[PDB]
RNA sequence: UAUUAUUUAUUUUAAAA
RNA sequence: UUUAAAA
């Protein structure tokens, strides 16, 4: 069976009953179904993130006559910290607008590339009470890893960083911006946001090449 | 209609030139003529209809519900329905997720202006119906929810905690600062405001910028306008576009709050 | 004793109705017919197995019921002599004859017997014959019983569905098509009911052969 | 600046026959469009004016799409590359068909065997391409059959596309005209217009094969003043269409000069300036001649 | 994947109609002979009229009422069609025109028109109510799908019995069917559907068309009456335009059919009740004195 | 509202009208010229309907092409704000829409000369902005007026009217409150004739009472055709 | 303030009002049609017969009001009577008196307020109109639908202020409309504030007098002056409060036994006293049914009463109430309750009395009864709230919602109570089963066995 | 290369000699 | 919260 009894209610936990550095771990090539795999994990402060990205492509589309390729990115919930399906597809369209400027589309006529990102675990350990902004940079680094493992041509590496809900994705060692995302945050601040994300971008730009050149 | 690759290269070279040769030839800060109707749905607390220049049309309805904010999180919900598209389409769920961020209770919209008792408040239901669309309609919808929220009337409250009661005839006007959303298209090194249908097809990238309380507010996006010519932009173009809306947004609010 | 009829439905190639205790299953077969693009097989015959419950819509319970019924009929059909063709086997459960929320073996066993009879009425090339019986063992007195009633299932430790393949006059058990077992049992009880089931299916085909012969013989010349 | 027309309160601001009514009871008539025969009597199927020409009785409806006829210099866009033909978007009820043996092929004929007929066509005439052709003949359903069997018809480039209603196209001897400012207009009778820079052919042929015409390569160097001239032409043409004025050669150059008052073409999109330029031509020409 | 009708077959059936001939031998106003068969469990009914065979299955469960009507029970009906009734049907096509129209007509006839006593299905207002479900299985399609389905559902609802309930203050206990005998549902009136098929060579109308006549049809009309001279529901959309005189003739002809079919269901239920209550003469508690 | 008099002895209904008086009928043509080929803003009482006809055009996919006639597709979109209480989408509410859409397609495919337009499709997009009873009849009037605007050839008008029967008194053009208190019949009358293209009876009506209700139904529908016809006369002469 | 002209004399406006229900708001819009063919229904009128229209049965409206009304002393003389809501609800019995009122005008806004506050009174008022003849004549003038008398609402105006003003505008129009025929219009209202506002309206002076003033002016005043007519339950205590109350000798436990001939007097037997403790009144019974296990709290000796000496059941008590009453007095009940008050004052049998503060076990079950014909709309197929008169006289009336009230009329049905909160005056039940027609031998016996939990079903099949 | 073509056929001018 | 007997 599935779903279960409709009269059952989910468990409720009460808040009144008993009471710098951003770690990173990268892997690639471990899913036999797809061409390129990736597994990024990050645990800073009271928020741990671990997601898996798989790339199935390039797939020759029957009867298609397109000049360049078509990228399909899809975010999918995992097992902890479930987000609404509308916001997941919003980040998907934002991500597709990024890799369409990075992936060599002209090198894949009459074919498409399907991306699958699984937010398998998004732990959060805040003491007492958009949260999706802290995962967009980690998702961009995961797709670029799986796209590189799948033998797909990527014009330069792509990374991003968070600066209080502000997510900026850079390219060419931060020379040009390929994506901009900002939820909540404050006003006037912009120069420090582009600076804190750029140094975080270079931290991810070289760490991705580390695991990609080993193994 | 679609565009041939012959005329696509004709517009790119004319728009990216240092004198931006727009198709209709307007200035990079001029908008197209707009018709806005308001107060035509009696069953709704507020309503508006907007007709763009390219035949694009959007209808907004505003309903209200008495809810306990101690148990109801978001006090403002946006429900978009584009004609000819499914409700689970990507082009619909993205705008639905984006419009609920520009109109988030406590962020772009202050939850204090629609509160009632210490226990209860009003929940605003903003329903969008896109009859016709040629480009990204997130900016056209934001104008429609602006004129509708600035013409919305909610029932007046009549006031030990008991359930609230309202007067029979007299109603209060909903005074809320409604955020505004603008679309910017970058073609090479030129920043364009309010891109047309054919203009947004040759653009290198796009910019979405919110505007509330007379200033730029969250959220802001950089979504593409066409998967063909997606080009990365220099950060000075992002600053130029983010500063160009500051120069012409009050001209919009003045021309939009007259009703 | 079981009841069975043949050729009951008009607008299909072959139909049947199998009854056991209170379980009633009407099955229909249509083929070979034009398959869909997502169904055609280049070298052999394609099967479309559909079982529908007596109450409510078709849930995932009938999906595993299709997958088991498919594993029995597929080796029982000479698929290769119908290349690029389709066979539609649809089983309609009229009465479950058992607690649907707890057991599903009495319906699986009847769908197998109804599908086989309907395949005979349709004229599909069958490699052999088939029989299916439900088997259960009682908790207090660990006794093996064949074709248990609905009340005996609610007092059983394990339930079993045995589907055999018969050749040469219905005496030689060529293979064991399906043996689905759930509950509590060990190796000694398995071969005890497997030996007991082989002789209860052996008299089922002997009775099935009599049923289909009493109907097909008046048709032919 | 924005011009936002605001309204509040409501949702918005010869013989005439209606479908179902009797137009005549005389059996001696030849029923045409908007007209159906029933019980030796004649009824209307649309809402419009009754027309009588010799013995052809018909009803001309108000709103109607472009009805293609034999010998029409139209401008259409390629929709799909089909089996031994093309589907070109003319603007009628159906797509017009452009057969393979009705165009000027690059190498004269197909170079076979290697690929199919359809795949070889996409090399020079893909989907979405814009061109002009002449309606060679009509099918029974009214579909148009185009042909590009002359140097005059070809693949359009070096310009911009605009669309006007088909009914607002005044009939004339010439389909395309040369305009002041080194610009050439292609007034398609189906409502499709192509404003481009004057080329070597249309300038040297209207005044007194090879795959060079199927090339998508635009002109390398176009004057910045010529492109801005095309915008003003596009704005005044769409202005005359907003004022339900028939588009002729003189009315295009008349609005082009009358639009000098407004300097840059940024303020040519408003409805007040459109109705003014349209009224300036309808009065200073029809009441003066 | 559809049925092919030859030109000669279409011309022969139509010309036979112009000569008052139906291939099966019925009149133009003659309904097919209906045959009701009851299963073991309550609410198990199989209807056979001609070569058309339909099987119904009634069930019920505790459910949450509608907040608009906290004192009424729910009624669910599903009329999916499997390839068993003919390979022209696709399995899983739940949104088909035949499936939707059949469900809506029986739903209006049973639930909306008050045939089923939904107020008697109320257990606890605004929380607990009976949701009587009707499953319809199209076994063999020879036309008259909604006509046979309406007889199957109405026979099943009158044959179905729900578990018993005792009111004990604020507590409510559902007796198991093994302890106390289940209680029958409340059936106010009995609506029966009659479908009319129209042709034109002066129009011809036949009652309860077969599958072959149904394909050569130019217009369809469905009426639903009860023995109380009430028009439960009427559905006519498109086809040959008809006037009020032709409809009233259809309704008066259908009333002669639904009246006889009503008496048959009442008689066949009485016969089935006695078959399964052989020793009911000894178990009578309320008895007469002397 | 509250407990009201349906039909007073003074012959007055709950909204002030009389037994044979229609609600206010304000129709409009060519309301969406840059978004469809046919437009009709139907405002019948409190009912507000937007009907858009897109065609005849080439089908997007050849899987829906008829070589002898056009295909008619009717899409009815009932907005969440059509009533007082903002209704949430229900799985059961989708079945009633399909029955209405099919009834509309079968109704107008017989009256619209689809043979004149072969290898084409005609999409009818409908948006119901507000409903207050008699919604089925008002949907018919919007389609008829929108098809005429698109120049689609038809045999005659199709007029939609709703009639209710209270005790022994029939009432024309029932509103939402009246439908909740009586049986309702919707009719689809063809032109000035007494021929019906649609007849929906969704509640119990005595057989002896149905004959008279139809007569008054087809009569009041002729009045609806006049109101639609006059709107086309004024819109054609002023343009 | 919108209005649009339509056909000949027909116009329509938009009626908008907000409805508060269960702490929620709902903006309601309705069509309001204003017409100019509504007759005054006066036989003297020679301007309205020319504008009338026949009904659905093609029948012209008969003009009812007499041409020679009752002539009083100057300056009244010949006059018609116009009533307000208060007089109709208060002196409905005086209106039915054949020697009192003769020609009376009941405006629409008054009839709607009476039906909303008492359906059985509204029915008896419509009966006066329908049964008009030579000695009695009542009409209903649809003033809210007439273009001449309908009045728009002023800003920040009370809902009752507008309706009071609508009654004035009705009389002002009737006064002017009948000037040619020399007939005055006497407005009978007990609202002194409304009459004073009529004197300030000099633009159309009308005659306004109270009920006692109008009666004294009649020629037969000496014969009819003797017939002039002149809530929330306390919440149940908390479970912790009833624990300490029973512990510390403040509260007591017992079973209520409603008296045999009075459904408003109950006695609870306690081991402390020899005589059962009386519970008199609706507030003291506090939504209790005969047989419940309740928690009682003794009242001071200042409130101790004697055993009642009057007969009362739910059917003969508050007969003019609507079932849906939540958070209109009869003269017969006034003369009955005040009569029993004199007995409990001069009696020696005054025993201790208590009040219910907590229900411990509800004795609810399936009760048998019939619908009250006073609350049934015989021609309505809509959901309507009706009363149920149970067979057990010791029980009150039960309010149920049903759409088959007309069909269930004169039937003997079965119901079961769902809830009874502090805000509702009557308990809320629901229909479960119909047993048959009233006084049917088959139905009355089955209704008898159900009322005593007698198992009349056949024996089990396991008995075989 | 429409007197050409589509194979489980999207052709929508197969008529004349 | 109607004693007793036979029903
Ligand atoms: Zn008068």
């Amino acid at each position: 069976r599935l779903l279960g009894p409709a009269a059952a209610k989910p468990m409720a936990f009460s808040n009144t009953t008993t009471h710098s550095e951003q770690e990173l771990s990268l892997h690639t090539g471990f899913i036999e179904n797809c061409n390129g795999s990736a597994l990024v994990e990050a645990r800073s402060l009271g928020h741990q993130t671990s997601l898996i990205t798989a790339v199935y492509g390039p797939r020759s589309i029957r009867g298609s006559f397109t000049s360049q390729g078509t990228i399909s990115i899809q975010l999918k919930n995992g097992l902890l910290e479930k987000y609404n399906t509308n916001e997941l597809k919003e980040v998907s369209s934002f991500l597709m607008g990024i890799f369409n400027s990075v992936v060599n589309l002209s090198r894949y006529p009459k074919s498409g590339i399907d991306i699958f990102v699984y937010l398998t675990y998004d732990k959060d350990l805040t003491n007492n009470p958009s949260q999706i902004s802290s995962l967009i940079p980690h998702c961009i680094t995961s797709i670029t890893l799986a796209l590189a493992d799948a033998g797909i041509e990527l014009v330069d590496m792509a990374g991003a960083g968070e600066a209080n809900g502000t997510v900026v994705s850079f390219i060419k060692n931060g020379e040009e911006i390929v994506g901009f995302w900002k939820d909540d945050g404050d006003d006037e601040d912009l120069l420090e946001c582009l600076d804190r994300c750029k140094e975080q971008y270079n931290r991810y730009r070289d760490l991705m090449i580390s695991c990609l050149m080993n193994q | 209609m679609s565009l041939s690759v012959a005329e696509k290269s004709y517009l790119y070279d004319s728009l990216a030139s240092t004198p931006s040769i727009r198709p209709d030839g307007r200035l990079p800060h001029q908008f197209r003529p707009i018709e806005i109707f308001t107060d035509f749905l009696p069953s709704s607390n507020g309503s508006s209809r907007i007709i763009a220049s390219d035949g694009s049309e959007c209808i907004v309805s505003i309903k209200s519900k008495v809810v306990d904010h101690h148990v109801e999180n978001e006090l403002l919900q946006v429900d978009v329905d584009i004609a000819g598209q499914r409700d689970d389409a990507l082009v619909v769920e993205t705008i639905t997720s984006l419009l609920n961020k520009v109109l988030k209770s406590g962020s772009g919209v202050d939850s204090s202006k629609l509160q009632l008792t210490k226990k209860y408040s009003f929940k605003i239901f903003v329903d969008v119906l896109v009859i016709s669309s040629h480009s990204h309609p997130v900016s056209l919808i934001s104008f429609a929810i602006y004129s509708a929220l600035n013409s919305t009337y909610l029932p007046k409250l009549i006031s030990v905690e008991e359930l609230p009661t309202f007067h029979d005839y007299d109603m209060v006007k909903l005074d809320i600062n409604p955020p505004l959303v603008f679309i910017l298209a970058v073609v090479g090194n030129n920043m364009l405001l309010d891109p047309a249908a054919n203009e947004s097809e040759v653009a290198n990238n796009g910019l979405i910028i919110s505007w509330s309380n007379g200033k730029i507010t969250s959220p802001i996006r950089s979504v593409a306008l066409n998967d063909s010519n997606v080009k990365s932009f220099k950060p000075h173009l992002l600053k130029q576009g983010l500063a160009m809306v500051e120069k012409y947004a009050p001209d919009v609010v003045r021309s939009l709050e007259n009703l | 004793s079981v009841q069975a009829e043949i050729g009951i439905l008009d607008h299909v190639d072959g139909s049947s109705e199998f009854v056991s205790q209170d379980t009633k299953v009407i099955c229909s077969v249509t083929g070979p017919i034009e398959p869909k693009a997502r169904q055609e097989l280049p070298t052999q015959l394609a099967l479309e197995i559909i079982v529908r419950p007596a109450k409510g819509v078709a849930t995932t319970r009938e999906k595993v019921l299709e997958d088991k019924l498919r594993a029995v009929l597929t080796p029982l059909i000479t698929r290769h002599c119908y290349p690029r063709q389709l066979c539609q086997i649809t089983c309609q459960i009229l009465e479950s004859g058992e607690d649907e929320a707890e057991f599903s073996l009495r319906e699986l066993s009847c769908c197998i017997n109804a599908a086989f009879l309907a395949l005979v009425d349709a004229g599909i090339a069958l490699n052999s014959m088939c029989a299916s019986i439900p088997i259960a063992i009682i908790k207090d007195t660990s006794d093996i019983i064949v074709d248990p009633t609905a009340e005996q299932l609610k007092i059983s430790l394990s339930v079993h569905t045995l589907a055999l393949e018969f050749v040469n006059g219905g005496k030689v058990v060529k293979n064991v098509l399906l043996l689905d077992s759930n509950g509590d049992f060990n190796e000694d009880q398995l071969f005890s009911l497997l030996e007991l089931g082989e002789q209860k299916c052996q008299e089922l085909v002997t009775n099935i052969r009599r049923i289909i012969q009493d109907n097909i013989s008046p048709r032919l010349v | 600046v924005i011009t936002i027309t605001k309204r509040n309160g409501a949702f918005q601001n010869s013989q005439i026959v209606t479908p179902g009514e009797l137009v005549t009871d005389d059996p001696i008539w030849m029923r045409g469009h908007g007209t159906y025969f029933l019980d030796n009597m004649t009824y209307s199927s649309v809402a419009g004016t009754v027309s009588r020409v010799n013995r052809l009785l018909s009803v001309i409806p108000l709103k109607g799409r472009y009805a293609p006829e034999t010998g029409d210099h139209v401008v259409g866009r390629i929709a799909e590359v089909g089996n031994k033909r093309w589907k070109v978007d003319i603007g009628g009820k159906q797509h017009a068909v452009l057969m393979l043996g009705s165009v000027n092929l690059p190498g004269g004929i197909l170079r076979r065997k290697s690929e199919s007929d359809e795949l070889q066509m996409r090399s020079f005439l893909k989907e979405g391409d814009l061109l002009n052709a002449e309606v060679q003949s009509l099918f029974q359903d009214g579909s148009a059959s185009l042909h590009t069997r002359s140097l005059k018809y070809g693949k359009l480039r070096n310009g911009m596309f605009c669309q006007v209603p088909s009914s607002l196209i005044v009939r004339a001897k010439n389909h395309t005209h040369n305009l002041p400012g080194n610009i050439t207009v292609v007034l398609g009778v189906n409502g499709y217009i192509w404003l481009r820079k004057t080329s070597q052919m249309d300038l040297a042929r209207d005044t007194p094969s090879s795959w060079q015409i199927y090339s998508d390569e635009n002109d390398p160097s176009i004057s910045n003043n010529i492109r801005q001239a095309i915008c003003r032409y596009a704005n005044v043409i769409k202005a005359l269409a907003f004022c339900e004025i028939g588009i002729t050669q003189q009315r295009i150059v008349s609005a082009y000069e009358a639009s000098m008052v407004y300097s840059n073409v940024g303020e040519l999109i408003e409805k007040n300036v459109m109705e003014s330029i349209g009224s300036d031509i309808l009065t200073a020409e029809k009441m003066r001649g | 994947k559809d049925i092919e009708i030859s030109a000669s077959e279409s011309k022969f059936i139509l010309e036979a109609l112009r000569q008052n001939y139906r291939l099966d031998g019925r009149s133009f106003d003659q309904f097919r002979d209906v045959e009701i068969t009851f299963g073991k469990e309550f609410g198990d009914v199989s209807v056979k009229m001609g070569n058309t065979k339909v099987h119904c299955r009634i069930s019920c469960q505790i459910a949450q009422p509608y907040e608009d009507r906290p004192f009424e029970g729910l009624f669910v009906i599903s009329t999916e069609i499997s390839p068993m009734a003919g390979s022209q049907f696709e399995n899983g096509n739940i949104t088909g025109e035949d499936e939707v129209l059949c469900s809506r007509i029986i739903e209006k006839s049973v639930r909306r028109s008050g045939a089923l006593d939904v107020e008697g299905l109320c257990i606890v207002a605004g929380s607990k109510c009976w949701a009587v479900r009707a499953d319809v299985h199209f076994l063999d399609c020879d036309g008259g799908f909604i006509d046979a389905s309406c007889i199957a559902v109405m026979a099943g609802l009158m044959h179905f019995k729900k578990p018993d309930i005792t009111v004990h203050g604020e507590q409510i206990i559902v007796h198991p069917v093994n302890e106390r005998e289940p209680v029958p549902l409340g059936i106010l009136h009995i609506p029966i559907c009659v479908t009319f098929s129209f042709f034109n060579p002066s129009e011809i109308s036949i009652i309860d068309a077969t599958l072959k006549e149904e394909l050569l049809r130019d217009g369809v009309l469905t009426v639903t009456l009860n023995k109380n001279r009430e028009v439960v529901q009427v559905s006519k959309a498109g086809g040959l335009p008809m006037d009020a005189l032709t409809l009233m003739k259809c309704c008066h002809e259908a009333y002669s059919i639904i009246e006889k079919i009503t008496d048959q269901i009442l008689q066949l239920l009485k016969e089935d009740s006695e078959k399964r209550n052989k020793y009911a003469a000894m178990l009578t508690s309320e008895n007469a004195r002397e | 509202m509250s407990r009201l008099e349906i039909y007073s002895p003074e012959g007055l209904r709950l909204d002030g009208r009389r037994w044979n008086e229609l609600r206010r009928f304000e129709s409009s043509i060519n309301t969406h010229p840059h978004a469809a080929d046919g437009s009709s803003y139907m405002e019948q009482g409190n009912n507000k309907i937007i009907t858009l006809v897109k065609g005849p055009k080439e089908p997007r996919l050849k899987s829906q092409m008829d070589t002898s006639k056009a295909l008619l597709n009717v899409s009815v979109n009932i907005t969440k704000f059509s009533k007082f209480e903002r209704s949430k989408s229900s799985h059961k509410n989708e079945r009633r829409v399909l029955e209405i859409q099919t009834s509309l397609v079968r109704m107008f495919e017989k009256n619209v000369m689809l043979n004149i337009y072969p290898r084409t499709v005609i999409d009818i997009e409908i948006h119901v902005l507000e409903q207050d009873g008699g919604i089925m009849g008002s949907l018919i009037n919007g389609i008829t007026l929108a098809l005429i605007d698109a120049g689609i050839s038809m045999f005659d008008y199709i007029s939609g009217i709703s009639v209710g029967l209270y005790d022994t008194t029939p009432l024309l053009d029932t509103n939402s409150l009246e439908e909740n208190a009586m049986s309702t019949v919707t009719l689809g009358v063809v032109g000035k004739s007494e021929k019906l293209s649609l007849l929906l009876v969704e509640d119990k009506i005595p057989l002896d009472r149905l004959e008279n209700v139809l007569a008054i139904g087809i009569a009041g529908a002729h009045r609806v055709r006049d109101l639609m016809d006059e709107e086309l006369r004024k819109h054609a002469q002023k343009r | 303030p919108r209005r649009k002209r339509l056909a000949d004399g027909l116009s329509v406006t938009q009626k908008v009002f907000v409805r508060s229900r269960n702490g929620g708001a709902t903006k309601i819009v309705r069509e309001h049609y204003l017409r100019s063919d509504i007759p005054c229904l006066s036989r003297s009128c020679t301007k309205c017969p020319q504008i009338v229209v026949p009904d659905a049965q093609n029948e012209l409206p008969k003009f009812i009001l007499s041409d020679s009304p009752l002539e009083l002393s100057a300056p009244i003389g010949k006059h018609y009577v116009v009533l307000d809501t208060n007089v109709v609800l208060q002196a409905i019995d005086l209106l039915e008196n054949p020697n009192c009122f003769f020609d009376v005008i009941v405006p629409q806004i008054v009839l709607d307020e009476v039906r909303n506050k008492s359906y059985p009174v509204y029915t008896r008022l419509r009966t006066l109109c329908r049964d008009s003849d030579d000695h009695k004549r009542f009409i209903v003038f649809h003033n809210e639908f007439s273009e001449h008398t309908f009045v728009e609402r002023l800003p920040n105006e009370t809902i009752n202020d507008r309706n009071n003003r609508a009654i004035r505008k009705t009389c002002q129009w009737y006064s002017e409309h009948l000037k040619p025929y020399d007939i005055n219009v006497v407005l009978v209202t007990n609202d002194r504030l409304n009459r004073e506002a009529a004197t300030k309206e000099v633009e159309s002076n009308i005659i306004t007098k109270s009920l006692v003033q109008y009666i004294e002016l009649l020629p037969n005043a000496d014969d009819i002056r003797d017939s002039i007519p002149q809530f929330t339950f306390p919440e149940y205590y908390s479970t912790a409060r009833v624990m300490g109350g029973l512990k510390n000798g403040v509260l007591y436990q017992g079973n209520i036994q409603i008296s045999e001939y009075n459904f408003l007097e109950g006695s609870v037997s306690l081991p402390r006293f020899s005589k059962p403790v009386l519970i008199v009144g609706q507030k003291n019974l506090n939504r209790a049914f005969n047989g419940d296990q309740v928690i009682v709290e003794l009242l001071p000796q200042s409130e101790w009463k004697a055993p009642s000496s009057i007969v009362l059941d739910s059917e003969h008590f508050d007969v003019n109430d609507n079932p849906d009453i939540e958070a209109v007095i009869s003269d017969k009940q006034r003369r009955l309750l005040a009569k029993d008050a004199m007995i409990a004052q001069r009696s020696k049998k005054i025993q201790p009395t208590a009040k219910v503060v907590y229900i411990q076990r509800r004795s609810w079950r399936q009760y048998v009864g019939q619908l009250a014909p006073s609350s049934v709309d015989p021609q309505s197929s809509s959901t309507q709230n009706v009363f149920v008169i149970l067979m057990d006289k010791c029980l009150p009336k039960v309010r149920i919602r049903t759409r088959r009230a007309a069909e269930l009329l004169d039937k003997r049905i079965v119901i079961s109570i769902d809830s009874w909160p502090t805000t509702h005056k009557y308990p809320l039940g629901h229909f479960v089963r119909d047993l048959g027609t009233i006084e049917s031998a088959q139905a009355e016996t089955e209704a008898l066995l159900l009322e005593h939990d007698v198992e009349y079903r056949p024996f089990s099949k396991k008995v075989l």
